[PDB]
RNA sequence: UUAUCCAUUUAUAGGGAUGAAUU
RNA sequence: AGAGGUGAAAUUCUUAGAUUUUCUGGAGACGAACAACUGCGAAAGCAUUUGUCUAAAAUACUUCCAUUAAUCAAGAACGAAAGUUAAGGGAGUGAAGACGAUCAGAUACCGUCGUAAUCUUAACCAUAAACUAUGCCGACUAGGUGUUGGAUGAAGUGCUUCCUUCAGUACCUUAUGAGAAAUCAAAGUCUUUGGGUUCU
RNA sequence: UUUUUUUUU
């Protein structure tokens, strides 16, 4: 209505515009207060306009409003989603789909479950329409890429995940390893969400968003 | 207002300090279907089917009372019911009130044992009146 | 040799009663008493005690449980969510 | 194959050599001194004679040796009662009747252990036919555990 | 009179086919035998995808299509004018 | 797989290198050490559990807790009863020292 | 100061709903509907009220503030069908016509890995 | 919450991070 | 201030805020897209992940027994769904039923709701267009295109392809083969009539 | 969206 205000939104710093949208909040009055109203939840934004790239165009970033001050909402990451349309338009008939999810814990003591699409790779000489993998391998590589991702999610803390998951520098190392067992096609993680984050420190936030 | 909902419940406290109030029959249980944001407030289901909304303080056992299921097996013949009514009460046998006389009951009387007028009494009725259905909303099978 | 071909436990009962009324305690009478498995010693030798009270025959040592069976697919579901918390 | 389909004829060829070939100078003496030793450790024949010609390198031990393998272990009173064949059954029929008795509802599985019987079954009578098993033997499912021996 | 070798779908070396619903009516349908079209579209017909493309911003964005993979019932496949009844000769030739 | 290992490696031990079952015959083996590997049972109480599990460090014996109440070892190896604690007095050509 | 915010259009072969919310889905500013318009209890999906219901929330917009606006496509939902119905082709003509300025698009039609079984039984609908 | 009404007890410890244990 | 719904409509929900947006939980259900004239199983049937138990099949063997084999009345195991019994569960669908429309009538097709059922366990029931309508074992008779799991030789970069070959598995053409024909590589090798066997 | 019917040789 005539009294809604905006309040502006920020990123935290290592996002390079630090700066998406406002938001709109409600009458200021009586017991209501307009600061809880407003912090808890979640604004969806996409890594393309968020970098001014269109290479990130495929996959969004949720942000959780953790925390208030002034009137510039801070946000905080909290859920990692790429788009079903590019899920979709990626499959396709002939090549295997292939399945992987985990529980991490990061040294911040955060609950992160993340799912991975994988493909498989047609090659060059294969000469056949179809590029099926037999299930065994299927198994093994499922087995050693889910403990790779928990291995490098467990020695590293949350905001270095997102300085990672930025380059996609987790969908590299596992073609170079997979190149010896059985190649695959682009693949990446398509849905990383916050199962239990602990109790909210206001030290750890400022240092970060500044 | 401690138990995160969806867990069965007994032995429950419908007001804080009632040491047990509901919840206490053999085989049924509350399922905590709700807790209020602010706290203070949570919201059960009751075994009835109703739901009901109690201080989040109220004190409750986790688990389901036991020797569950006695309604199973089919009482097989007056000596149990006589058993079980002796250490409980003086409700048994009923005799219908349609085979007594008129002077002991409205629905005695007659030729016929019929009840003679309907049976669906207010909720209004006086004490010698409330005998029948009482304030009875349908009649009849349910159909679910 | 084998005296009941179907009544079973129930032969108590003689003829009185309904025939599907006796066959429905007869979904309940191989289970009441049977020689169920205790979790604290082992043996498959549990009886009932009481309406509620259970006991098998090693430990001493009794249970709340079912009306007629150790466990009732209620509480086993319950516990079961319980633990999984 | 006996049971559901099939044809399968991976086998083996024995060679047209009847004989020993030439390189094998390895006398039949000292070849039939290496089974029975092999054989009193513990070792069923069908893997004895496998081992034989994997480690020693001396395989069809009846071309070396105008004798069978069985019959070179049978003339010496070290062969087990119950044939390599039927011993191998009623393991595999003890193991299924150990997974059945508390996995009930593996029906698929009871219906292999209703065919590994029958085999036991009928490699039994054939053995009983023949007077190396006794008729008094009758393979009793209850106490086919203790029937290994 | 066996019209078709297949009998109509393409089990083999199968006793039971999970099946799956149609999309217009509902019709229970094996999957085998259901025909279904990986529809590819685009959300907005090209003349107002000009549009979007002047009204937006990013001076290159892209159109992204839309991935239905429908399937339908037989009955209904006809009767959607899709699927061609034909000739008995060239029934046998598919692509 | 996991539990083959195990369970097979048991029963292996069984037939190849000397073997011993029972509650006495682990306290008697490991009074003096000759019980080379000790198993405590699940069901059993941890009473009876962690005294057992006590021997085995001071006679620098490996103790792993089975999971179960009477099975296998005490089933399946050659008798009947509920064993609720295992030791092995000697070892063949079995794997089972890791 | 550019603004951005969200709006939903939800096409079901009926009604085609408009909700334009801001960028976080929460606290909605404004929802138009289709029926909101026609009075005849039809041309509900139609083009006819689906790009008429889209110039009043552009004007609406306008004197709100808001200028630049991401779109979520909805085609009923995982169980009834998958297509958007006829109004959703008019209801994007309609915001490109008005000037709105128009960003990021996306579908958001719920798709179910889950297969609950849908209206009418094996024999399915007869009309 | 002070009128008023209800519940509990021996009116028995201010708010946040199958063994015992009294002088 | 509408929302569901329909060829229309109406029943129904909706100023106590329906539909719609987002988040959080709970419940039961299913396991799409991958997913195929592809795999497994005696058939019925069997698709989230991981673990355990158990089996089966093919391949390779210069491992072992040596006829231990095939088909089988009786007799047995399993046997979709629906249904019965008894508990638990009960989201969605939904025989019965309740309404609302069409119709001359509509007890039906269409719409809203809705009990049993559908789901779990423990027992019964033993039937399906339980269908490739084609019983099982064995020998032989033709080319090509595929494809699944092995095995062999060679060659694009330890990796991966092509040749050959087993066990499946379908498809196209051909029959001086068959059939009444449709069609069949078996439904052929049948008046040039007899490989063995069970059922009808 | 609706469309029932047509003695006897």
């Amino acid at each position: 209505f005539t009294k809604k205000e905006w309040y502006d939104l920020k990123a935290p710093k290592m996002f390079l515009v630090r700066n998406f949208g406002k938001t709109l909040v409600t009458k200021t009055i009586g017991k209501k207060l307009a600061t809880d109203s407003l912090k808890g939840r979640i604004y969806e934004v996409n890594l393309a306009d968020l970098n001014n790239d269109e290479d990130q165009a495929h996959k969004k970033i949720k942000l959780s409003c953790d925390h208030i001050i002034n009137r510039d909402c801070y946000t905080d990451f909290c859920g990692l989603s790429i788009t079903r349309d590019k899920l979709c338009s990626l499959i396709r008939k002939g090549y295997t789909l292939i399945e992987g999810h985990t529980d991490v814990k990061t040294l911040d003591n955060y609950h992160l479950r993340m799912f991975c699409i994988a493909f498989t790779k047609k090659r060059q000489n294969q000469t056949k329409s179809t590029c099926y993998a037999q299930t065994s391998q299927i198994k093994k590589i499922r087995k050693k890429m889910v403990d790779i991702m928990t291995a490098e999610a467990s020695k590293v803390l949350l905001k270095d995940l997102v300085k990672k998951f930025i380059p996609e520098s987790i969908g590299k190392e596992i073609e170079k390893q997979c190149k010896k067992i059985y190649p695959l096609q682009n693949v990446l993680i398509r849905k990383v969400k916050i199962l239990k984050r602990p109790k909210l420190d206001i030290s750890k936030l400022m240092e970060l968003h500044t | 207002g401690k138990m995160p909902e969806g867990t069965l419940i007994c032995n429950l406290e419908h007001r804080t300090g009632n040491r047990g109030t509901l919840v206490k029959a053999s085989g049924c249980y509350a399922t905590v279907v709700g807790q209020s944001e602010d706290g203070k407030k949570t919201k059960v289901r009751l075994p009835s089917g109703a739901k009901k909304t109690i201080d989040a303080k109220a004190r409750a056992m986790v688990g389901v009372v036991g020797a569950g299921g006695r309604i199973d097996k089919p009482i097989l013949k007056a000596g149990v019911a006589h058993h079980k009514y002796r250490v409980k009460r003086n409700c048994w046998p009923k005799v219908r009130g349609v085979a007594m006389n008129p002077v002991e009951h409205p629905h005695g009387g007659g030729n016929h044992q019929h009840i003679g007028h309907p049976s669906t009494v207010s909720r209004s009725a006086p004490a010698g009146q409330k005998v029948g259905l009482i304030a009875a909303r349908r009649t009849g099978l349910l159909r679910g | 040799s084998r005296r009941t071909k179907k009544v079973g436990l129930t032969g108590k009962y003689g003829t009185r009663y309904g025939s599907s009324l006796r066959k429905q305690i007869k979904k309940i009478e191989l289970m009441q008493h049977a020689k169920y498995l205790c979790t604290f010693c082992g043996k498959t030798a549990t009886k009932r005690t009481c309406v509620g009270i259970w006991k098998c025959k090693k430990c001493k040592r009794k249970v709340c449980g079912g009306a007629w069976s150790l466990t009732t697919p209620a509480a086993v579901a319950a516990k079961s969510t319980i633990i999984r918390l | 194959r006996m049971y559901g389909k099939g044809k399968g004829i991976s086998s083996s060829t024995l060679p047209y050599k009847r004989k020993q070939p030439s390189w094998l100078k390895q006398k039949p003496s000292e070849i039939e001194d290496a089974i029975i030793k092999l054989a009193k450790k513990g070792q069923t024949p069908s893997q004895i004679g496998a081992t034989l010609r994997d480690n020693y390198g001396i395989p069809q031990v009846k071309s070396v040796t105008g004798n069978k393998i069985l019959r070179i272990l049978r003339a010496q009173g070290i062969a087990t009662t119950i044939p390599e064949d039927l011993y191998f059954l009623i393991k595999k029929a003890v193991s299924m009747r150990k997974h059945l008795e508390k996995n009930k509802k593996d029906k698929d599985c009871k219906f292999r252990l209703i065919l590994t019987e029958s085999k036991i079954h009928r490699i039994s009578r054939y053995y009983k036919r023949k007077k190396l098993l006794p008729s008094n033997w009758k393979y009793q499912s209850s106490t086919a555990s203790a029937l290994i021996a | 009179p066996k019209k078709r070798r297949n009998g109509g779908r393409s089990k083999h070396n199968r006793g039971h086919v999970n099946p799956l619903r149609c999309s217009n009516c509902g019709r229970c349908v094996p999957k085998d035998k259901a025909i279904k079209r990986f529809n590819i579209r685009n959300i907005v017909d090209t003349s107002a995808q000009r549009d979007i493309k002047e009204a937006s911003v990013y001076s290159t964005f892209q159109l992204p299509k839309l991935y239905i993979k429908q399937c339908y019932c037989v009955s209904c496949a006809i009767h959607s004018r899709f699927v061609r009844v034909r000739s008995r000769e060239q029934r046998r030739v598919r692509k | 797989s996991a539990g083959d290992n195990i369970n097979a490696k048991l029963q292996l031990v069984m037939k190849s290198g000397k073997y011993q079952f029972g509650r006495k015959s682990c306290l008697k083996a490991l009074r003096t050490g000759k019980g080379k590997l000790v198993i405590v049972s699940s069901n059993c109480p941890s009473i009876q559990r962690s005294v057992i599990e006590y021997y085995a460090m001071l006679s620098k014996c490996g103790v792993h807790d089975y999971h179960g109440d009477n099975n296998d070892l005490g089933t399946a190896c050659g008798k009947l009863f509920r064993i609720s604690c295992l030791v092995i007095t000697d070892v063949g050509d079995s794997d089972i020292i890791k | 100061e550019l603004v951005f915010g969200v709006a939903h259009i939800f096409a079901s072969f009926n009604d085609t709903f408009i909700h334009v919310t801001d960028l976080s889905g929460r606290e909605t500013l404004v929802r138009i509907t289709g029926g909101m318009k026609v009075k005849a209890d039809r041309d509900e999906s139609s083009p006819y009220a689906a790009m008429m219901a889209a110039q009043d929330v552009a004007a609406r917009l306008k004197e709100l503030g808001v200028t630049a606006i991401h779109i979520k496509l909805r085609a009923s939902g995982g169980t009834k069908s998958k297509t958007p119905g006829p109004g959703a082709q008019s209801a994007l003509r309609a915001l490109a016509r008005s000037g709105l300025k128009i960003g990021r698009i996306e579908d958001v039609t719920p798709i179910p890995t889950d297969s609950t079984r849908k209206k009418s039984g094996r024999r399915g609908r007869r009309l």
